[PDB]
């Protein structure tokens, strides 16, 4: 959907505004912050048309400044929207909580000696909300970081070039090592 | 009629938002396109233009835009206020710009867009002031580092985070 | 070069001439901007006429224009370049037979 | 250019002919200067003489040629063309006086002289009379006139008039002088003529070198000034 | 470049009384110093042309 | 004059102008300094003797 | 090598558009018909124009 | 192009039709004219 110069209007384009819908419902995830601004901001070609749907547009605008209050407002909004939108009924579950965890990633990445309560304002009243949320999210194996209840920590951690950028080494040079090993075992036995 | 339309195709290019430098080259085509244009139709044809020029943080095309005699070819005091507008555009000093919310208020009166003009100026100035409190050393209290910006936690926090 | 009539026998034909755009003498508003360049190459302190020679039929000459005017102000041995310096560069030039074939 | 060696009167490429624009400096081989001025109800001719010899006379070096009793002229360029042009002018003015019964206006005379020069230009196998002629005269209902006739046959006529050798400079002084809107009270005219020649040539000389021809609407006869009154005007402008 | 015979300075041949200074205004102008053309800025020319019998 | 116009565009054609009376006599002098002469040479004679 | 070999340093006269001594016809022409087309593959193709030449 | 054939493929396609004649084959056609390189190359390219 990076074309934006070849899908103006067609008997395949049920609506170019719906084209924008499908586009944003994959670009607020595909587009990292640089690609975010590249396609949404920089690519003002879709802007001359997405001028017609400013809700998710302003959501994306906050999606740079990281305004988590309106993040959650439009998050509920788009949640209901996907709940009532085609070819998503049995799958739309992740997208929203993914937006949640991804935004929390950068927010914590700001710095460490920080609190969820200071962000509970941006979370709305999000102390218990994010309590169970991030509990089950780190339980979902997400977003290396540190946070408490009696202390309410925030963290910036997880450098790949600490051990993981060196752990992939054996992670693969043992996986494939034994792959070829047994593969080169039955060559004789 | 077309002259207004090209001034549009630049203004649009700043409103449907092609780019600052694009709309500004269009502002030259406006500027050197105001050949034999009525003074109220030409001195205001330079009003919004020198506004957006002081706005662009960089006139950037001096020796053909402000080296052309047109900026010295209008009668009414409108163009003479535009003269100090262009003077600022050259300088654009925080010691002269932000002080002049009123000296640029009659100049804030003809502002084409009030969403970007001085907004981007102070946006840049944020990190421009962030390379004066963080210029001395890496580590610092977030309070006195922002006692210079005079707000220790108001907006410095999320701004620098975004950075 | 000074000539191009010795050419365009095969270069300007279907196949060869794919993006050939001759670039000869242009309109105006150059001479004015050229002044603004070359007259700014010399001093032109703060108030020295520009149009009086823009519209007066007296880029290659501007080089010798500034040569004469500026280096005679340096014969005068000072920076500030005058509007008379234009004249000093408008008398030592191709003024042969001034100023109209008359017929 | 040529190329064609411009030997006869044809058209060259791009686009001029070279015979007449060689004839335009047959005036310049004269070594001579002429200035005419019209400000008001008078008209003044001034022209110097270049006499190096004491054996040579002074009366017959006169260039001011009284064409008719109300029309004067002055000549520059080579002398033979000038004198022959003058006798043609006198003959055609007398032809006007015979045919039409009254005195010729100075406009029709310049038209007729220009037409003669054009016929000398149109047909080949004749030299195009390389001299320039300035006329003056008084006409009723039009005041005074000053006209110029070209060797090409291009007449014109205008307020402050000069032809000869150094008259780009003379017309530069007359643009820098006829721009202020004062009247020209006949001694203003004589003073500006003497001082314009005195700034172009920069000599500031005796009253015996220039010749002054005047005509005025008080005595419409053409009049050549005397050494005494020329000296009077010269010391009258001497401050 | 090496035949150059040293001879008199710039006061031998006459008629060029005003030319002596004219030639110097281009002949020692860059030779003495071009730093004047940092105050002014004018790009130096290359020369001129003579004629005569 | 033999130079092509495309080449004749050399700030100006400086000229060695014809030595006249003053200049002619100046050079005539300088040509006669180291002579075993006397205070006899008639200057204006040679001057007007010249063209 | 071809005795100039592009000169390989910064033979770039360090010039912008208007700096030329007044050739706006050729200035604009060369600017938008070279600097954009010299690098492009699709705008010409956006009107199927052609890959350009001398 | 038809002439191209008649004069180029005749030295190529069926030698048995003019060797049956017994007379020599052609050498040159001087494919001259208004400047031809492009298509004169791309045609018998086939």
């Amino acid at each position: 959907f990076l074309d934006t110069v070849s899908t103006f209007t067609s008997y395949e384009l049920m609506d170019y505004k719906t084209f924008v819908t499908y586009t944003v419902y994959v670009s607020m995830i595909a587009l990292e912050r640089p690609d975010l601004r590249e396609k949404v901001i920089k690519g003002a070609e879709i802007l001359e048309v997405l001028h017609s749907l400013p809700a998710v547009r302003q959501y994306l605008f906050s999606l740079y400044e990281c305004r988590y209050s309106v993040f959650f407002q439009s998050l509920a909004v788009v949640e209901q929207e996907m709940k009532k939108d085609w070819l998503f009924a049995p799958h739309y579950r992740y997208y929203v909580r993914e937006m949640r965890i991804h935004a929390y990633s950068q927010l914590l990445e700001s710095y460490r000696s920080l609190t969820l309560g200071y962000m509970a304002e941006a979370f709305g009243v999000g102390v218990e909300f994010i309590d169970q949320e991030l509990s089950r999210f780190i339980a979902a194996g997400r977003l290396h970081c540190k946070i408490d209840k009696v202390n309410e920590i925030v963290e910036t951690n997880r450098p790949d070039s600490k051990n993981w950028q060196y752990q992939e080494t054996i992670k693969k040079g043992d996986l494939l090592l034994n792959r070829v090993q047994k593969l080169s075992r039955v060559i004789n036995m | 009629l077309q002259a207004t339309l090209d001034m549009q195709s630049g203004i649009i290019h700043a409103a449907e938002e092609k780019d600052w430098k694009t709309a500004y080259s269009y502002f030259y085509e406006a500027f050197e396109g105001y050949d034999s244009i009525d003074s109220p139709k030409a001195i205001t044809s330079l009003k919004y233009m020198l506004l957006c020029k002081i706005m662009l943080n960089t006139p950037e095309d001096v020796q053909a835009l402000v080296s052309g005699k047109l900026a010295l070819r209008y009668a009414g005091r409108q163009t003479e206020a535009l003269k100090c507008v262009a003077q600022a555009s050259k300088n654009r000093s925080l010691a002269d710009f932000e002080k002049a919310l009123t000296d640029y208020r009659a100049e804030l009166r003809d502002d084409p867009i009030i969403s970007t003009h001085l907004a981007k100026l102070y946006d840049n100035l944020l990190e421009q002031n962030l390379i004066r409190v963080i210029e001395p050393f890496s580590r610092v209290q977030i309070e006195h580092i922002s006692s210079l910006i005079k707000l220790s936690k108001a907006d410095v926090e999320r701004k620098l985070s975004q950075m | 070069t000074n000539r191009a009539d010795t050419l365009d026998p095969a270069l300007l034909r279907p196949g060869r001439l794919d993006r050939k755009i001759e670039f000869p003498l242009p309109d105006r508003r150059q001479k004015r901007l050229i002044f603004s360049t070359i007259t700014s190459k010399m001093n032109l302190s703060e108030e020295v006429d520009l149009e009086d020679y823009v519209a007066r039929p007296d880029g290659a000459d501007i080089n010798s224009i500034c040569q004469e005017s500026g280096m005679l102000a340096v014969r005068e041995n000072r920076y500030i370049v005058l509007a008379k310096d234009f004249e000093k560069a408008y008398k030592t030039v191709i003024k042969k037979d001034e100023q109209e074939h008359e017929f | 250019s040529a190329g064609f060696d411009r030997h006869i009167t044809i058209f060259s490429p791009e686009g001029r002919l070279y015979q007449v624009e060689y004839a335009f400096k047959a005036i310049n081989q004269g070594g001579l200067t002429s200035v005419a001025v019209r400000g008001k109800d008078c008209a003044v001719i001034v022209t110097q003489k270049k006499v190096p010899d004491k054996l040579l006379d002074s009366s017959t070096v006169t260039h001011l040629f009284k064409i008719t009793e109300n029309i004067g002229c002055v000549m520059t360029g080579m002398t033979a063309d000038s004198r022959s042009q003058v006798q043609r002018a006198r003959y055609e003015a007398a032809n006007w006086k015979y045919k039409y019964g009254y005195e010729i206006p100075v406009d029709m005379l310049c038209k007729r002289i220009a037409d003669i020069s054009q016929v000398y230009t149109q047909n080949a196998e004749m030299r195009p009379l390389g001299c320039c002629m300035i006329l003056i005269g008084i006409d009723e209902e039009q005041g005074p006139q000053v006209y110029k006739c070209d060797p090409a046959g291009y007449y014109c006529g205008f307020k402050a008039t000069a032809a000869g050798v150094k008259q780009t400079e003379s017309t530069s002084f007359l643009e820098k002088k006829v721009k202020k809107k004062f009247d020209w009270t006949f001694e203003q005219t004589v003073e500006t003529a003497i001082t314009c020649l005195s700034t172009v040539l920069s000599i500031d000389f005796k009253p015996s070198e220039i010749e002054v021809g005047v005509v005025t609407v008080e005595n419409p006869k053409f009049r050549i000034l005397t050494e005494a009154e020329i000296d009077a005007h010269l010391v009258a402008l001497a401050e | 470049s090496h035949e150059d015979p040293g001879n008199v300075s710039y006061s031998e041949i006459g008629g060029l009384s005003e030319q002596i200074r004219e030639l110097r205004e281009v002949i020692e102008l860059p030779l003495t110093n071009p730093e004047l053309f940092q105050r002014v800025g004018i790009i130096p020319p290359k020369g001129c042309l003579l004629y005569g019998p | 004059d033999t130079l092509d116009p495309a080449l004749l565009r050399l700030d100006r054609k400086i000229h060695i102008d014809l030595p006249n009376e003053q200049a002619r006599l100046d050079i005539l002098k300088i040509h006669a300094g180291p002579i075993t002469k006397h205070g006899e040479i008639d200057y204006e004679a040679i001057v007007k003797l010249s063209d | 090598d071809s005795s100039i070999m592009m000169l390989t340093s910064d033979q770039k006269p360090d010039v912008m558009y208007a700096d030329i001594g007044g050739m706006d016809i050729q200035k604009q022409e060369v600017r938008e018909a070279v600097e954009l087309p010299l690098t492009h593959f699709e705008l010409y193709k956006q009107i199927g124009i052609d890959p350009p030449r001398g | 192009i038809k002439e191209i054939k008649e004069v180029i493929e005749l030295p190529v396609k069926h030698p048995e039709l003019f060797e049956a004649l017994g007379i020599a084959q052609p050498k040159g056609v001087l494919l001259y004219g208004p400047p031809k390189t492009l298509l004169a190359r791309a045609v018998a390219h086939h």
